[PDB]
RNA sequence: AGCUGCGGUCAUAUCCACAGUAGAGCACCAGAACCCGUCAGAUCUCUGAAGUUAAGCCUGUGAGAGCCUGUGGAGUACUUGGGUGGGCGACCACCUGGGAAAUGCAGGUACUGUAGCUU
RNA sequence: CAGCGCGGACAGAACCCGCGCGUCGAGCACAAGGGCAAACGCCCGCCUCACGGCGCCCCCCCGGGUGCCGGCGGGAAACCGGG
RNA sequence: GCGUAGAGCAAUGGCGCGGCGUCCGGCGCCGGCGCACCCCCAAACUGCGAAGCGGCAGGGCGCGCGCAGCAGCGUGCGC
């Protein structure tokens, strides 16, 4: 039969109760970053306290 | 006629697009960098040609507008024995040369050199432009542009250009033998249209040689001799005054009475 | 019950002001962003490319994302009894550099430079809070050149 | 007086609105080639109107620009048909003026049968030099009003040149 | 087969004019806004009486015309043919709808256009009638016999203003001495020292006076 | 001081009308063998410097149109919040805050970055 | 551009051409809205980014946006193109 | 950031009369058209625009050194 459609009531109330809670913290991702940028950030990271030209003296070529 | 309704509602157009002066889609285009290097604003050959000079600026945009970081004028030419046809193509060339060659004794040789772009401006892109000669002065002088030479003469493929039908647009050869055969067979129009030639006493047979050691002089001496122009508020009195309000109301109140 | 395309309801949201029509200046290319940078979304819809949703057309988020062309926006939006963070992708012609903390940056070098420059001189600055509007002041107005006028209530007329 | 004020025929502009297509506007084309010593252009009909029987983008008219002094043999002899004599409400608002002569053959043209015979519109653009400056590609501006040429100043200019008489 | 107008007497809705969207909406009664010598100038009726509503209602398109003719006939016996201009103020705009509803009752209820009222305000003048001196009782009594027709409390207010002018009578006279007036019929337009000066000469050219 | 190139603001810059501008610049302009592009060397492209400041550009003028700024309209219109205020209603009044717009009126008609050039 | 103006044999209300103006009133397949003037419209040239492989975002999808590595087209280039 | 109340006819779309005219038609008048003023207006109109709301900010900063295949002279990230 033909009854109510839609109402916001209460609505405010119910979101209000158990609060708006913010976005949760995280750990810092990668989801969405420039891949040309993250890609040179970790290579960055890898080579961090010994430089590239001695990681590779010591790895070989690391590609 | 038109209504006042026209005017309330226009809206004007950039000003350097109402003088007609820039091409704000082609500038948009142009002055673009990636938002991934932020403050990086590329640098631009701008290449002007008028009916007097060619001029050629390396600049790079700013907020409060292009900064310019080097200059070279036609003009300039004269300390390297061209005084004759500053608006040719190897004005243009020379003058592409001269940017090149100061931009480059400028900055020292330490790290990597940016590329810069041309700026043609409003001008057509054909072959045989004056505005891609300059271009190609730029490139024999060490300034790295993304460049392709198609539209320099001298051009069959990407890979094969030829430098001889370059050279004979570049050391005016083309030009000289237009310029000696009008001699010959008309010589009261040759007296006309090349009075500046005359009075400079260019010849056609010399004129290869004169390009040539200009080229040379540029390379070597690029610097930039500087005029200091101190004081011109002599000239502050050729320009004349507004009126006051109220002289202005006197004047309407006396065009009343008449 | 409207529709439900991407730019629903935006006619007046995604419009240009009254003789400011036109493509973007190359100004604004000129900006820098930075990654951290909160910035406005305000959408230039002679940019066809890149637009945003309409719902972040008033709002401020943070730059997580540096691209090419475009920016990447940390925004929350309320869903519920919660915010989740959206991520907005938007082009540079659609979002300008936000003004917010504009003023607390201000604050901040000078204040931090004041205490680097107090601590550097063997003192200290205790604290440089924001003080508020307090009470009011005390006055004195004085009659010197100054009478005091009476305001009184007057007569109703009415003109007609 | 200043020599950059003089009047000069800047371009004229003739055209034959053939009404329709086939031979006899291909013969036309002819005409305006004999006459311009240039290629002239063809002129497609903008609508489909029953009532002259053309049909929309159909090659209608035959028409061409000459210029220079090759523009005014073009014009004398044209002005030869007319006895130099010109209607003053035929000059333009604009500076300019215009004439239409019955016969091509009127100009200095033997007949060629296989050609035909051809009416055509002359129309006369005058300027001053400095007409460049609403032309040209770059710093487009418009041309001052002392330098354009106004309907009586095109009729002194005329009566100057040419020796004309104007009518009404 | 009319409803009465205690249906559509209040603005209830939003207004709802003839447009792209409402169209059918038959031509409202109310053919004639303009009443005695509307050709009079402007210097020739400087008395003003209007009919004004104290009412935030619908006059209806068919009390516009009825109040129009109960008005039109006392200025003719009365004041005469040509001692008066009357001006209707307000314009029929507003649509009403009817439902109409086999009975389909409230199912697709939005009606189709059923007539045309004016929406008029608190102070909003509804009739206005320009007339010499001589002629304010007369105006005034041709004004009562149109609000009669209407819904509601009007009243009747004889304005200090010149005719069809928003220019007070006092205020009127001196710039008419001045030279300072242009006459367009009914209204008149204030000669200020805002343009060019050989416009300006021939705007006293143009002057009442 | 100015001009010019490239700009920033994007009409205080637009639009109409009339004036004036030494220098240099910008131009107009002379020409079309070439490159190049056209129906047309008009544009574009090339080459030139004989002419000319007539135009553009510039500047000034106008009880100019517009535009801009101030002011005023006006604590008006409207309104958040409040009352067991009022009124048959329509709706209105009050209290407490907030607070406009159009017309009017007055003044203004540009500022500025960088580079080069001009006595 | 729409449109207007003034000129021009046949030529007319309506054939075509020219000049002047023309803030977008035109056009952009279509509904409407937004957008757009050296263009997002018109014309011409060369083209087929109406592409493959990896992601991400807006996000039920649909559709769109944005990247990376290749493959290209146009352009002197900056750039633009993932219908 | 909004575009509601108000306000506005200035563009779009309506409403209505006068006034003006080296405009057109008809026989000085009448009708068209044009222009300027004006009138009544708009949920699917806006040169303006509230009250009211929405987003965000009010904490880390400064300096130095390393790293990168990104970049071309910076940006990130480590310390
Ligand atoms: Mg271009
Ligand atoms: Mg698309
Ligand atoms: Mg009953
Ligand atoms: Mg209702
Ligand atoms: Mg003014
Ligand atoms: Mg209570
Ligand atoms: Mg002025
Ligand atoms: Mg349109
Ligand atoms: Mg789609
Ligand atoms: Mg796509
Ligand atoms: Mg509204
Ligand atoms: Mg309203």
């Amino acid at each position: 039969a033909k009854r109510k459609n839609h109402t916001n009531h209460n609505q405010n109330r119910k979101n209000h109760r158990n609060g708006i809670k913010k976005v949760k913290k995280s750990a810092p991702s990668f989801r969405g970053l420039n891949h040309k940028y993250l890609r040179n950030m970790l290579y960055s990271r890898k080579y961090n306290n010994i430089g590239r030209a001695a990681y590779e003296a010591e790895h070989g070529p690391q590609q | 006629k038109i209504k006042k309704s026209y005017f309330s509602r226009f809206q004007t157009k950039l000003r350097r697009r109402r003088e007609g002066k820039t091409d704000y889609k082609h500038r948009y285009n142009l002055i673009r960098q990636d938002v991934n290097k932020h403050g990086l604003m590329k640098i631009r050959l701008v290449v002007r040609i008028t009916n007097s000079r060619i001029i050629c600026e390396i600049l790079r945009a700013h907020v409060d507008g292009d900064r310019s970081i080097a200059y070279a004028d036609s003009t300039e030419l004269k300390r390297y024995g061209i005084t004759f046809g500053l608006k040719n193509y190897t004005a243009a060339y020379a003058t592409g040369l001269l940017v090149a060659c100061r931009y480059n004794n400028k900055i020292a040789g330490e790290g990597p050199r940016p590329e810069c772009y041309l700026d043609i401006g409003l001008r057509r892109s054909t072959r045989g432009a004056r505005v891609f000669g300059a271009m190609k002065g730029a490139l024999d002088g060490g300034l790295v542009m993304p460049h392709s030479l198609k539209r320099v003469p001298g051009y069959v493929s990407e890979e094969e250009f030829d430098s001889e039908v370059f050279r004979n647009k570049l050391f005016g050869k083309i030009l000289a033998g237009y310029m000696k055969e009008m001699m010959e067979n008309y010589p009261e129009k040759y007296k006309k249209t090349f009075q500046e030639y005359i009075k400079k006493g260019i010849n056609p047979d010399d004129l290869e040689n004169i390009y040539e050691n200009a080229f040379k002089k540029i390379r070597e001496d690029p610097s930039r001799v500087s005029k200091t122009h101190g004081d011109y508020s002599i000239f502050k009195e050729f320009k004349r005054v507004r009126l006051s309000k109220e002289e202005r109301a006197a004047r309407s109140r006396a065009k009343l009475l008449d | 019950m409207r529709s439900n395309g991407y730019r629903r309801g935006t006619r007046h949201r995604f419009s240009q002001a009254f003789r400011k029509h036109g493509m973007p200046k190359p100004s604004i290319l000129t900006r820098v962003f930075k990654k951290g940078q909160y910035v406005d979304v305000v959408v230039n819809p002679a940019i066809h490319k890149g637009m945003p949703h309409k719902f972040f057309h008033g709002r401020t988020g943070k730059i997580f994302n540096i691209d090419k062309r475009s920016i990447g926006i940390l925004m929350n939006k309320r869903c519920g009894p919660r915010y989740v963070e959206k991520m907005v992708i938007a082009r540079v012609e659609h979002v300008r550099p936000s003004r917010c903390n504009e003023e607390y940056i201000k604050r901040r070098t000078e204040n931090d430079r004041l205490r680097r420059e107090a601590a550097a001189r063997g003192e200290k600055l205790g604290s440089l809070k924001r003080k508020p509007g307090g009470p009011r002041g005390a006055v004195l107005i004085s009659t010197e050149n100054n009478t005091p006028i009476e305001i009184r209530n007057e007569p109703y007329f009415e003109v007609y | 007086e200043n020599p950059m004020r003089q009047i000069r025929i800047e371009k004229l502009c003739i055209n034959c609105c053939v009404g329709e297509s086939g031979e006899k506007l291909n013969r036309a084309l002819k005409v305006l080639e004999q006459i311009s010593g240039q290629k002239p252009c063809t002129g497609k009909a903008r609508l489909t109107i029953r009532g002259f029987g053309i049909r929309r983008n159909e090659k209608i008219s035959a028409y061409v620009t000459v210029r220079g002094e090759k523009a005014r043999e073009i014009l004398n002899n044209a002005l030869k048909v007319k006895e130099y004599e010109i209607k003053k409400s035929s000059f333009s608002n604009t500076g300019g003026f215009g004439f239409g002569i019955d016969e091509h053959i009127d100009l200095g043209i033997k007949y060629d049968p296989s050609i035909g015979i051809y009416g055509m519109d002359f129309i006369v653009v005058l300027s001053r030099p400095g007409l460049r400056v609403s032309k040209r590609r770059i710093k487009k501006s418009r041309v001052g009003n002392k330098q354009r040429i106004s309907k009586e100043e095109a009729m002194q200019w005329f009566v100057k040149n040419y020796d004309g008489v104007l009518l009404n | 087969g009319r409803r009465p107008a205690r249906c559509y007497r209040y603005c209830k809705n939003k207004p709802y004019p003839k447009s792209r969207f409402c169209r059918g909406v038959p031509d409202p009664k109310l053919a004639i806004y303009d009443l005695g010598r509307k050709r009079a100038r402007v210097t020739e009726f400087p008395l003003s009486v209007h009919l004004v509503s104290n009412e935030r209602e619908q006059l209806s398109a068919e009390a516009l015309e009825a109040a129009r003719i109960a008005a039109n006939r006392y200025m003719i016996k009365h004041a005469g043919k040509d001692n008066f201009h009357m001006r209707i103020r307000v314009h029929p705009l507003h649509v009403i709808r009817i439902n109409k509803m086999l009975q389909t009752g409230m199912r697709g209820s939005f009606g189709k256009p059923y007539g045309r009222v004016a929406r008029v305000d608190f102070g909003q003048e509804i009739l206005s009638i320009r007339t010499k001196d001589a002629f304010k009782a007369v105006a005034c009594e041709a004004l009562r016999r149109a609000k009669a027709k209407f819904p509601g409390h009007q009243q009747i207010k004889v304005s200090c203003a010149f005719g069809f002018t928003g220019i007070s009578r006092e205020e009127f006279e001196r710039l008419r001495k001045e030279g300072k007036l242009i006459s367009q019929g009914s209204h008149v337009t204030i000669i200020k020292e805002k343009g060019s000066i050989v416009g300006y000469k021939e705007k006293l050219s143009k002057a009442i006076q």
